[PDB]
Parts: C-alpha cells; sequence; structure tokens
C-alpha cells in the first residue's frame, strides 16, 4: 500500500529533484558492484592537490551519517498524501520559484565570494620563476651569452606541473648524436622550450642551436657541467655562471592560464618580492574593500557555510580527474568535460574581456605620474618650467 | 579477399570508437589493418581482447618506421573509418541501389596498406613445436648472450628417459 | 542604386586589417604567416549540394540588419544561440522576379527603395540574395550543414601550397606567424568589420571571365577571412616565445575538433554558430568553384 | 597552541593520529627554542647524541 | 643500489637545502678559528626569485613522495585504514602551514 503512491508520486519528485540547478554530479550509475564516483581534484603546480571528494571529516551539523534505521519509521508509522484513504487530498506543486532563485542566490553568493581572490592570484599567474644557470661561450656575450642550465630535480618541481596540464607530449631527450632536426621538432611540438638530457658530449650543432635559441636544457646534477658539452673553442668553464631566475612566465606563453599579457609582464616588476602571507593578505584587503552586503539570504549560507578562510593554495588551479591512487591524470579530451580544460582564472568569461582593457588602461603613459629618480645640482630657479 | 559472396550485414564489420579512451584508441588502431594470416583455428574467447590488446602494443612495436607512423595515425584520427579500396567499390553498389542507405559519413579509403606482417596467431591449446632453420637472411651482427629463466616445474618438470 | 564593372573592385569596398602599425590588405598579412606540417593528413571530400527549398522570408515589417548578421555570427566575437529568431531566411525576400524590398549598401534589408541610401544592383542582389537565403535554414534539422567534413576544405584552401590543393591530400600544418599581444582576436574584430556582403555578391553573379578573373584576384582577401574562422574551431591555439617576439601558433589547421567553451586568444563557437559557420561554409564553397 | 586543522582533533577516526602527532609534539619553551637554534651554529663538543 | 631504488628515493630528501659560506668578515678580522679553511654551512639560502621560495617549496616535495609513501603502505585494520586517509590529510596541511 505504501508503495503504491510513494513509487508514482514519490518518485516524480527525484523526476525532478533529479535536475535542480546546482546539484550536479553522478550520483550512482545504477550497478552497485561496480559504481566508482568521479573524483575531481583541484590541481595545482603551486600546492599540494585537494581532491573535491574528500574524507574531510568536517560533518556538516550532523548529516553525513546515513541513519538506516530510518525506514521503521516510513513503512509503517508514516501517512503519506496519495495514499490518503478515501479522501481526496488534491496534491501540491512547489512553486518552482522560491527553489529556484534561492538556488541561484546561493550559488551567486559563491561566485563573488571567490572575486578578489581568484583575480589577484591570477595577476600573478606568470610569475614562479625556477632558477637556471647559464653557461658564457664564444666569450664576448654578457651573462645571456649561450647554453641554458636548471637542475634536473628543480625542472621537476617547477616546469614540468605546466607540461603535464597544458598536455603535448613529454620534453624530447637531447643526448649525444642530437641535432637540431630532432630538437625543433620537438621544443615544436610541445612549445615550451625544454629538453631534457642524459648521456654526456652534445656535438656542436646541437649546442649551436641551443644557444641561438635559447632552450633550457634541464640538467641532472652539476659535477663537470661543461664536461658534457664537446667543448670546442673552449671558452666556457665551470665558472661563468649567470644564477638567473626565470619567470615562468616568460617560458609558457599559453594565455588560457598565465597571464603574460606584456602590460602585467611590467606590474610584477614593480612589485616588492612578495609571499605567500601578503599574497594572501591582499586577498583579506583587496576583499574586505568591495563592500557587498549581499542579500538578507545570500548572507545565512556564509554565516553557515563558515567560510573561515579558504586555504588551499590555487596558485594555478585546474580541475582535473584523478585516478584512484594519486597521479592525477591529464585531460583526455574525450572524457572529461570541456568548461574544464583550462578555467581562465575561475573569472567570468565576460569580465575577463573588460580585462583586457584595463591592463591597458594601467599602462597608458597619461598615467604613470610616479616618476622614479631625482637628480641633485644647483642651478637658478628662473623661468621654471616644469619640464 | 579470397573473393567469396559474403552475405554480411554490412561490408566493414568493425566498429567506431567514438569516444573510445587510448585502449579502446589502439585497439581499433590495429582493426583497420587486418594485420593476419586466414588463421583456420579458432581463437578461445574470454581472453580474447587481452589476445587482441596485446598483439597491437607488439605490433606498432616492432612496427615498421612507415607504416609504424600509418598507424600512428589513424591511432589519433579515430572517429573516421579506414576501409580499403575494394571495400569501399563495394559500399558503393550499395549506396547506387538506393540513396537512402544511411551509411557511415566520415571515412578514409586507404591504399592497399603499406606491405605486412602476417602475424600468425591462434589461441588454441597445443604448444609450438618449432624446427629452425639453419640459415635465413637476417645476417645477425652479434647480439648479447640470452639468459632464460628458471623453469619452474608444475609448468615443465624434466626427467631420465621417455 | 548603382552598377558594379567588378563590385568588389571598387573604393569603398576595401578589405585591410592593420597589423603591427598601418592597415594592410590581407593578401599581404597572409605572407607573413607560415606552416608546420604534422605528420597526419586530411583528404578533401565533396561538399553535398545544398538543399534546394530556401525558407519562407516570413513576415515582418522592418528592414533587419544583414551584412552586420551574417559576419557578427561567422567571425563574431560572443554571438550565442544564432539560430532563434535569425533572420538569414528574411534575405530570401530579395531573391525574387520583381521585388521591391533594396539589400541596402550598409547591411540592411529594407522594403522599397528610400529617401538618399545607395544600394547593391538589384539585378545581382537577385542571384547571391538566391543562394545564400539557405543560409537562412541552417538549424532545420533536416537541412543543417556538412559542418565537422566540410572543413577539410576550409583548410587546404587557407593553407596547402598551390601543390598539395591540387591532389586533394595534405598534411594537417600548424599555423604559426608572428603575433602582437592579443593579435588573432583583434585581427577578427577587425574583419567583423569588412562588408563581406559586397563581396559575396560579387562572388556569385560574375559570369565567366569576370568571374575567375577576380576570383584569382581576391583569393588572398577570402582565405584570411577562412583564417580568423578556422581558429575559431581549432584545437589549442598557444603562444610561442622565442628570442624577442613571440610565434604565435595554431595548432592545426582545417581539423575543425567541436570546441565550444570560451577560449580567450579567439572566438568562441557556440554549438549553433558552430552548425551556422557550417552552413555558411558549404555554400560559398560550393559556389566559389565554377 | 595551534595544532592539526582543529577539525581534526574533533574526528573520531583521526584521533588516533591526532594522537601520535599529540604527544611527539611539545610545547613551545621559550628557551629551548633559542638553544636549539644556537647549537647549528657553535662548536661542537661532546658529540651530540 | 641496483634495486631498492625506493628507499634510495625517501632517503635523498634529508639532503640540505642551503649553500656553503666562507667566513670572510671573521677571516678578515682574524679571530681564532680551528680549520685553516673556515667555510661553514648556512642551512637554507635567501629567496632569490619575486615568489616561489626555493626553500619552503622544496618541503612540498617532500609531503608528497612522502604522502605518497602513505599510500603504498597498505594495512589490515579498520583503526589503521582510516587515520592512514586522515594523516594524508594533516600531512597536507601541514605543508601549507609551513610554505
Amino acid at each position: 500500500n505504501i508503495a503504491v503512491a510513494h513509487t508514482d508520486h514519490l518518485s516524480v519528485v527525484y523526476a525532478t529533484m533529479s535536475n535542480f540547478m546546482l546539484n550536479f554530479t553522478n550520483n550512482f550509475s545504477g550497478n552497485h558492484a561496480t559504481f566508482k564516483p568521479d573524483q575531481y581534484v583541484i590541481t595545482s603546480p603551486e600546492g599540494s592537490y585537494k581532491p573535491i571528494i574528500e574524507r574531510q571529516g568536517e560533518t556538516v551539523d550532523g548529516l553525513t551519517i546515513i541513519d538506516t534505521s530510518i525506514v521503521w519509521p516510513i513503512l509503517c508509522q508514516c501517512t503519506y498524501p496519495l495514499v490518503r484513504q478515501s479522501i481526496m487530498e488534491e496534491i501540491v506543486y512547489p512553486d518552482p520559484s522560491t527553489t529556484l532563485s534561492q538556488s541561484l542566490s546561493v550559488a551567486q553568493v559563491l561566485s563573488k565570494l571567490t572575486l578578489p581572490d581568484a583575480f589577484i592570484n591570477m595577476i600573478l599567474s606568470g610569475g614562479d620563476s625556477v632558477v637556471m644557470r647559464t653557461y658564457q661561450t664564444e666569450a664576448d656575450d654578457d651573462l645571456d651569452e649561450g647554453i641554458r642550465m636548471t637542475t634536473y630535480d628543480q625542472y621537476l618541481s617547477h616546469i614540468r606541473e605546466r607540461l603535464h596540464i597544458t598536455n603535448v607530449p613529454d620534453p624530447i631527450y637531447i643526448t649525444g648524436a642530437s641535432t637540431p632536426d630532432q630538437i625543433a621538432a620537438s621544443v615544436q611540438a610541445t612549445h615550451v622550450a625544454v629538453v631534457l638530457y642524459q648521456s654526456g658530449v652534445i656535438n656542436g650543432p646541437a649546442s649551436t642551436y641551443l644557444r641561438e635559441n635559447e632552450v633550457l636544457v634541464v640538467m641532472p646534477d652539476y659535477y663537470d657541467v661543461v664536461s658534457r658539452f664537446a667543448n670546442a673553442n673552449l671558452q666556457m668553464n665551470n665558472n661563468r655562471y649567470h644564477e638567473s631566475v626565470l619567470e615562468i612566465a616568460d617560458i609558457f606563453d599559453q594565455a588560457d592560464f598565465i597571464q603574460t599579457s606584456d602590460a602585467v609582464r611590467q606590474l610584477r616588476a614593480l612589485m616588492p618580492t612578495l609571499s605567500t602571507s601578503q599574497i594572501r593578505h591582499a586577498i583579506e584587503r583587496i576583499a574586505q574593500i568591495t563592500d557587498v552586503d549581499s542579500t538578507d539570504y545570500g548572507k545565512l549560507t556564509l554565516r553557515f557555510l563558515g567560510t573561515l578562510t579558504r586555504s588551499l593554495k590555487m596558485q594555478n588551479a585546474q580541475i582535473r580527474r584523478i585516478r584512484p591512487d594519486g597521479t592525477v591524470l591529464r585531460y583526455d579530451d574525450q572524457i572529461d568535460i570541456e568548461a574544464f580544460r583550462w578555467s581562465r582564472y575561475f573569472l567570468d568569461e565576460l569580465q575577463l574581456r573588460r580585462l583586457s582593457v584595463g591592463l591597458r588602461l594601467i599602462t597608458n603613459p597619461r598615467i604613470a605620474r610616479r616618476f622614479n629618480g631625482v637628480r641633485i645640482m644647483y642651478l637658478t630657479d628662473d623661468d621654471p618650467d616644469p619640464d | 579477399d579470397k573473393g567469396a559472396l559474403v552475405e554480411a550485414d554490412r561490408v566493414i564489420q568493425r566498429l567506431i570508437p567514438l569516444s573510445s579512451s587510448t585502449y579502446v584508441q589502439r585497439l581499433a588502431a590495429i582493426g583497420a589493418l587486418y594485420p593476419n594470416e586466414f588463421t583456420e583455428n579458432v581463437l578461445d574467447l574470454s581472453r580474447l581482447s587481452t589476445a587482441l590488446l596485446q598483439l597491437s602494443d607488439t605490433y606498432y612495436q616492432h612496427a615498421n618506421d612507415q607504416l609504424r607512423r600509418l598507424y600512428r595515425r589513424m591511432y589519433n584520427d579515430s572517429r573516421t573509418l579506414y576501409m580499403t579500396q575494394r571495400h569501399q567499390e563495394l559500399l558503393l553498389a550499395q549506396i547506387t541501389a538506393d540513396p537512402n542507405i544511411l551509411l557511415y559519413p566520415y571515412t578514409y579509403i586507404f591504399t592497399t596498406i603499406p606491405t605486412s606482417m602476417n602475424y600468425i596467431s591462434n589461441t588454441g591449446q597445443g604448444r609450438i613445436k618449432h624446427s629452425l632453420t639453419v640459415t635465413g637472411a637476417t645476417e645477425h651482427d652479434t647480439v648479447a648472450d640470452i639468459v632464460l629463466g628458471q623453469t619452474g616445474e608444475d609448468v615443465i618438470t624434466i626427467s631420465m628417459v621417455e | 542604386q548603382q552598377p558594379t564593372g567588378g563590385y568588389t573592385t571598387l573604393e569603398q569596398f576595401a578589405f585591410t586589417i592593420r597589423n603591427d602599425g598601418t592597415n594592410a590588405t590581407p593578401t599581404q598579412f597572409l605572407q607573413l604567416l607560415s606552416w608546420e606540417a604534422t605528420e597526419n593528413e586530411l583528404v578533401k571530400k565533396t561538399i553535398p549540394t545544398p538543399e534546394t527549398h530556401l525558407p519562407s522570408a516570413r513576415n515582418v515589417p522592418g528592414n533587419v540588419y544583414i551584412e552586420d548578421a551574417i559576419t557578427q555570427a561567422l567571425f563574431g566575437i560572443s554571438a550565442q544561440n544564432v539560430n532563434a529568431h535569425g533572420y538569414f531566411s528574411r534575405l530570401s525576400a530579395l531573391a525574387l522576379p520583381n521585388t521591391s524590398a533594396r539589400l541596402g549598401l550598409d547591411g540592411v534589408i529594407y522594403n522599397s527603395e528610400t529617401i538618399n541610401i545607395p544600394f547593391y544592383d538589384p539585378a545581382a542582389v537577385a542571384n547571391f540574395a538566391a543562394t545564400y537565403a539557405k543560409l537562412g535554414n541552417a538549424s532545420t534539422p533536416r537541412y543543417r550543414a556538412d559542418m565537422i567534413d566540410i572543413y577539410a576544405h576550409v583548410g587546404l584552401e587557407l593553407a596547402g601550397t598551390d601543390a598539395e590543393r591540387a591532389a586533394g591530400v595534405m598534411p594537417v600544418k600548424r599555423a604559426k606567424f608572428d603575433s602582437w599581444e592579443g593579435s588573432l582576436i583583434s585581427l577578427s574584430r577587425d574583419v567583423v568589420n569588412w562588408k563581406i556582403l559586397a563581396f559575396l555578391i560579387d562572388l556569385c553573379s560574375l559570369e565567366g571571365e569576370a568571374l575567375r578573373a577576380f576570383k584569382t584576384r581576391n583569393r588572398d582577401v577570402f582565405r584570411m577571412m577562412l583564417f580568423i574562422m578556422s581558429t575559431a574551431v581549432a584545437a589549442n591555439v598557444v603562444n610561442r616565445k622565442v628570442t624577442k617576439r613571440v610565434d604565435r601558433v595554431l595548432e592545426y589547421i582545417g581539423v575543425n575538433s567541436m570546441r565550444t567553451a570560451g577560449r580567450t586568444a579567439t572566438i568562441t563557437y557556440d554549438l549553433s554558430r558552430h552548425e551556422f559557420a557550417a552552413k555558411f561554409l558549404q555554400l560559398t564553397f560550393t559556389r566559389w568553384n565554377a | 597552541k595551534r595544532y592539526f586543522p582543529e577539525n581534526l582533533e574533533q574526528n573520531q577516526s583521526a584521533a588516533r593520529l591526532v594522537s601520535a602527532v599529540k604527544a611527539r609534539a611539545s610545547e613551545a619553551d621559550i628557551s629551548s627554542i633559542h638553544l636549539a637554534i644556537a647549537r647549528e651554529v657553535s662548536p661542537m663538543f661532546n658529540v651530540h647524541e | 643500489l641496483a634495486g631498492a631504488n625506493t628507499i634510495i628515493a625517501i632517503m635523498r630528501l634529508f639532503t640540505p637545502q642551503g649553500f656553503l659560506r666562507t667566513d670572510d668578515l671573521a677571516i678578515a678580522a682574524n679571530f681564532p678559528r680551528a680549520s685553516r679553511n673556515p667555510q661553514t654551512y648556512i642551512p637554507y639560502t635567501n629567496q632569490r626569485g619575486t615568489v616561489t621560495n626555493e626553500f619552503a617549496s622544496r618541503f612540498r616535495t617532500i609531503v608528497a613522495t612522502l604522502a605518497n609513501v602513505v599510500n603504498e603502505r597498505a594495512v589490515q585494520d579498520d583503526m589503521q585504514k582510516a587515520t592512514r586517509s586522515c594523516t594524508k590529510q594533516w600531512l597536507r596541511h601541514l605543508e601549507t602551514q609551513f610554505d
């Protein structure tokens, strides 16, 4: 008797609830013995990725504690509105609205809460720099004169999270018998100008190509770094180092996820060596300033959501499918959703567009009025012409 | 290939991995290549998949350089179909009959496929007795001394007198 | 009114694009763009002759903006669901025996010539609007364009040497040229501007000696046009830093991938817009080849 | 005192770990921290155990 | 070492993150100084790049190779199975806590 209207009437409710706005993701495929959800984690070249579906342990005011023995009330002691028999009781249909704008709203509340953090981390996308050593060669060229060097362990922690992220094969291996014909083939397929290194003595045609192209050769270790380089014409030895940091921005022109706008190419140079605390502090402040008291209703989710900061680096954040047990798969064009490949910076597709203008506005001579150096000397202020 | 009336549901029997995922990518990858020789035997189903999936790994693997590419190609462009001149010509008789046969759009005729290796096979149950030939034609340079493992009796036991 | 003689061969219908400093002709611009030929390949099929039935003009008082729409949608920049309330078909009102509505020279459709406003000779518009009415019905389930396959051609036409384009085959070459801070999107906004129309009306209404002669002179102005568009649907578009410049690269030219979420270095293609460029390419293409 | 993400101290299952770290970790002695740093650079005369 | 490379790896994390500095100012004032080559160790260097911190970022990889080690290591219990997940957890927070 209960299943009569329970199944007819109770079911159609799911029929619709299955599709409420934010209420995404697939919960159950229908086959107990083999359905494992999709593991979504926020990957991040910077810090350690944070999985969406985690074991967190922050059991929302009770909730997340299945109570099994919740059938006993339903079945036996609970009255239905369609089983009600015989009385009519004309079914009710919630107005698709209280439920809708409420949802559209909290959804909206989230979009705004993240605007400051998302914007700033973004201005510094192309900021993490690695340290590469420069080797002099054909003596007559200053500091950036020949072959580029970085430690393999180092290239790893930095310049690598990225290729895997932007897909494209892994860098080629330059070694012994390699020439330009092989390297360009690869830097060209890969885009980023890197090559990894193995066996020593890298003949002439290869070194010349590397210097007159600035390819960042990733080196493992550093014993006789000048030994493994068919050092013809000499002028290149373990003593001619320019220990210069490489702005990732200056080796990753992939606009979708590394604001390399020439315009911001310089705001960063203007900034005073940051930090996690400050990058973070700006966010607190940049955010404190944008006074936007949102809805009498928008407020509850926050009091309730318990904002209380939001750790997670998010230097770069890429949502990714994380096959069970680390790895963090690439973005297999054929399985993950498309919105997902990049992510601009977690900024509306439209505001980014106005933003195209601001960097332009921020660089315009007329608004530079903060000159650098004063000159002291001693003339007589006669006919003062500001210029 | 043999020339024999084949009342089939449709010329090209293979099937288009639309959204595959690497494994299926490289599986169908092989498919088009018809890397075989008319077996005559019967292949043991169930492990039939792993058998097939394994073969491609070794085919492209011993590959052939030229055809190693011809195959790295279909490895990507896979939503396409790879018939073969002859096939193609046939499907035409079909469309001709009544221009309503709505058969598969994107495709790519081959061009007899770049030679091959009749990769003999079968997953029967005999063990293969080979009769090593004196002199072939792969003029061996030297190649290192091989190390057969240990025969773990319960597979093979060796005894004193047939 | 106003005759023709050639049409696009006239003062105000000059297609330029502006690159680096001054605005130059796209013919010259193209010559500033090279290829990377991938170890792939793409043979060209044979565009299916467009469905004859031209949509129904539909009653709608008010001149509607045609040139701006056709183009806003193709090398748009954010045109969303294009084939809803889409008027493109209202462009069939022109094709007829002795209709009144004239194709304004600003890319608007008027009904009856009006007080001080040019308009292409109703003699030739009757041949252009004759076929592109079709472009109207691109959302009609049973008429929708080819699409994905139709790109084999945009591509060898855009790239391919005089040699590849002759035997059909041609690697899928990846385009790189010298970029200049958000160049593709800008190249494009500049194009949304051209008075496309003036081109097409000439594309299909020139007899022969004249038509083939112009097809050749204008292949350059045209190609720049497919290109701004092919990039709309191209795998990944990446920027390459080199010595001092940035050599921008288009990964795979002429291989519609169906990419649909807003990129940045280019113009996205909502799925509808996507079927449309599909539709636009087929008619204009089937036509280019007399 | 600031240990674990706090919520961890509260969680049923974690407390097993909440515990190892809790016992392993001590109390910020004003004294031990400088001395701890001082020995980094100063002579060695006993072979630290 | 041929086999057992994995232990060699867990081992490599310990290898210092500083540079040898040779006492120059002290050598100048003369000052006593045992060894006839007064150079010494500085635990971690300075931060050259504007935002990366070569030093703390390094510890970050340490929490992975390490954290990763926590996944290879399996168990046989409910207590062991649980705490392992959450420590995989504490272990990470601990690292941003370090950055």
